[PDB]
């Protein structure tokens, strides 16, 4: 019996959803970082 | 009766589980060979061919409906059983209940994540 | 629990104990260059310290 790549999430246990949520913060925080940016460079081009 | 006089009806089976069980047992003792887990071979059909009946009749045919909602009953959660995946894959929805969430005081357990009803939009008063 | 269940758990665990090795390995060569740079910031530090400790 082996291991195989990606298996933390595949089993679904508690390391599965903590891994799921320590990403979707994460990524949540920089979506939200992205976006401010995002809005400042739309207003600096409407010139 | 009611569906097919234009009223309207709502059965629960509670257990089906424990019906697939008496079906074994009568299988078995008519000596006939048994299949998966000893349940006969059509214990899918014993199934379907019941839940096949809670049909919504159109307006040429009184308008009458029968609403079915079968109680399937899992061993420590294993929703992969036999039977849980025959009814599964036969009804329509699904509203699962689970331990984990009873004791973390969430009451009803529904899982709302797991839970699905293909009618979905359809079925649903405008302001809910 | 059934047998693909035990499966899945047992490949996660050996997955997490791979990664805590290599974590280990890591950690301990950072620690033998914190202790190598360690040193002289040792006596450096123990010497701006010496006047509070001498007045």
């Amino acid at each position: 019996v082996r291991s195989s790549a990606g298996a933390v999430r595949d089993a679904g246990g508690a390391f599965g959803k903590r891994e799921q949520a320590e990403e979707e913060r994460y990524f949540r925080a920089r979506a939200k970082e992205q976006l401010a940016a995002l809005k400042k460079h739309h207003e600096n081009e409407i010139s | 009766y009611f569906r097919d006089n234009g009223k309207h009806a709502l059965i629960i089976y509670d257990d089906l589980s424990k019906q697939a069980v008496a079906y074994r047992q009568m299988s078995l003792l008519l000596r006939r060979p048994p299949g998966r887990e000893a349940y006969p071979g059509d214990v899918f059909y014993l199934h379907s061919r019941l839940l096949e009946r809670a049909a919504k009749m159109n307006d040429a045919f009184g308008g009458g409906s029968l609403t079915a909602l079968p109680v399937i009953e899992t061993q420590a959660g294993d929703v992969s059983a036999y039977i849980p995946t025959n009814v599964i894959s036969i009804t329509d929805g699904q509203i699962f209940l689970e331990t984990e969430l009873f004791y973390k005081g969430i009451r009803p357990a529904i899982n709302v994540g797991l839970s699905v009803s293909r009618v979905g939009s359809a079925a649903q008063t405008r302001a809910m | 629990a059934t047998l693909k269940d035990i499966t899945r758990r047992l490949k996660s665990i050996k997955n997490i104990q791979k990664i805590t090795k290599s974590m280990k390995m890591v950690a301990a060569a950072k620690y033998a260059r914190a202790e190598r740079e360690l040193k002289p910031a040792r006596v450096y530090g123990v010497g701006s310290l010496a006047l509070y400790e001498k007045a």
